[PDB]
């Protein structure tokens, strides 16, 4: 994908001149205008970007959209999770193994240069009782304690840190939480539904710009544009 | 160059290749395909596939059978995920044995019930279904003798229902006192809700892998997105 | 009853062996033991 200026200007045509619920006060035209083009520019460069790239451009459409927003940034805590893997950690210092593997205890090594999560080494031992939070189970809804007055935006990182420090697997779904809980919980939900094809040819598409059709091996869609000229009586 | 009429589009369909010029990719609006992921946005893109004449023709059973075979194509398009303990092969489960196996459902369907709106559960041809799809259709692409054993148990454990009674475990989702049960709907729109009504999350076990399958795996993509960070971050 | 597994040669599982048959257990079921891919893995 190599798109170009006009692609972003087209998308600009689709946001300014087509407003939902078309209000006439500038306070609220304005913040419809943002939230009108993150979710339009998010649709359509994910209707050409395989599933494997979705939370990628979440994640900097969320980091967009916190360094546009007053808001605490917490760039120390965002560029200890972006580089933690890469980061030197200390050597020969050995945490409990009491419920934690030789790795989690490494990760949690390297989460304890955070000022946040300093005291990291009596947390995972005060609390005892959340052995199945913590690590285990299902952390995917729970996680315990957090990084004060923080910010929803900073206790979805502090828990993303967490998580990451924790359990791995589950990385993808706290980075679908974080998008949800920072842009909004049905904001990707479109493309869990299949490609409505009709409107986005019909209406999105420019005549001397052409619709690239572009297919993994083994799953191809020549029936689906047959199916399109098949619906709209138009002859291919 | 050139200016075209206003209602045209030119259709590119290709496969994802280097050889694709980087100035065509510029030109055009790029869509690209992909097996759908999870059970519930495969069988929604499977339910808008086939027509609404088609599935609500006479019989009334139709609609049950369509939502088995959706659900089956569903489970064996997800499992080729989990290489290689969904599947032993990388096969390529595509929309046209979805196809031949929609063909003989209503072929045979129309063969058994003749002309009648309904049919008492013990008279549908289960044999003729199961073994044309597991020996022309979907054990046609089969070449291990393991892989047509779990292809002939999904397909005795799917098509049976009891001869189609309620409360039919489709799988179990948890392990832990959580099942998938047949929805006892009898219309078409019934089935679309009732998929709609699906829970977002998922393990393995819904196909009936050990919940752990993907786990390792879901790691590695995490660790793939903090890779692909390397590239937006170091560039910002 | 009894089920068979194959031995593959690794994990990648693209080398067929031979066929091992093994006694179940007293409430275990067979169709569980051919849903999860269960094999014998000799180089792991």
């Amino acid at each position: 994908y190599q798109y170009s200026l006009q692609f972003f200007l087209d998308i600009y045509h689709n946001v300014l001149y087509e407003n939902p619920n078309l209000v006439t006060d500038h306070t609220q035209r304005l913040s419809i205008i943002t939230k009108d083009l993150f979710q339009v520019a998010f649709n359509r460069v994910a209707r050409g970007m395989l599933h494997q790239d979705h939370i990628t451009f979440a994640m900097l459409l969320a980091r967009i959209k916190l360094k546009g927003t007053g808001e605490p940034t917490y760039d120390a805590e965002f560029q200890h999770f972006l580089r933690g893997n890469e980061i030197v950690l200390s050597a020969g210092s050995t945490p409990r193994i009491q419920g934690l593997t030789v790795e989690q205890a490494e990760a949690v090594v390297r989460l304890s240069c955070l000022p946040a999560f300093k005291d990291l080494i009596a947390k995972v031992q005060a609390d005892e009782q959340f052995g199945i939070w913590l690590d285990s189970s299902s952390p995917e809804q729970t996680v315990p304690y957090l990084w004060t007055p923080a910010t929803p935006i900073g206790q979805a990182i502090h828990r993303l840190l967490l998580i990451q420090a924790f359990r791995p697997d589950r990385l993808l779904a706290m980075a679908h939480m974080f998008v949800s809980t920072n842009l909004g919980e049905s904001f990707m939900s479109i493309m869990e539904q299949p490609l409505d094809l009709t409107h986005i040819v019909g209406t999105e598409v420019k005549p001397n710009t052409p619709v690239l059709m572009c297919s993994v091996p083994g799953y191809d869609a020549s029936g689906h544009v047959e199916d399109l000229a098949a619906e709209q009586n138009t002859q291919i | 160059s050139l200016q075209p009429h206003a209602c045209f589009r030119l259709f590119l369909t290709m496969e994802i290749n280097p050889k694709v010029p980087v100035n065509l990719l510029r030109a055009g609006r790029i869509f690209v395909f992909e097996p759908p992921p999870g059970v519930k946005a495969n069988m929604l893109r499977t339910f808008s596939s086939i027509p609404v004449s088609r599935i609500c023709k006479s019989p009334n059973e139709r609609a049950r059978l369509y939502f088995l075979l959706a659900w089956f194509h569903a489970i064996i398009q997800e499992r080729l995920r989990y290489a290689p303990l969904g599947w032993s092969k990388k096969y390529e489960f595509g929309e046209s044995d979805l196809r031949s196996a929609c063909d003989t459902v209503d072929t045979w369907l129309d063969d058994t019930a003749k002309g009648r709106q309904n049919i008492s559960p013990d008279k549908i041809p289960w044999s003729a279904l199961k073994t044309l799809m597991a020996q022309s259709i979907y054990g046609g692409r089969v070449d291990n003798e393991f892989d047509q054993r779990l292809l002939n148990t999904f397909l005795e454990r799917l098509f049976t229902t009891r001869s189609f009674d309620s409360e039919f475990k489709l799988a179990c989702k948890v392990d832990g006192h959580k099942d998938i049960q047949m929805p006892d709907g009898i219309r078409r729109e019934e089935f679309v809700q009732w998929v709609e009504l699906l829970p977002d999350t998922q393990t393995p076990s819904w196909l009936g892998l050990p919940n752990n399958a993907e786990r390792v795996l879901l790691t590695t993509q995490g660790v793939d997105m903090i890779s692909k960070m390397l590239k937006m971050q170091m560039l910002e | 009853s009894v089920v068979t597994l194959p031995v593959y040669l690794n994990f990648t599982r693209a080398d067929l062996i031979f066929t091992v048959d093994f006694e179940i257990a007293t409430k275990e079921d067979p169709r569980s033991f051919y849903e999860r891919g269960v094999a014998v893995l000799c180089t792991e």
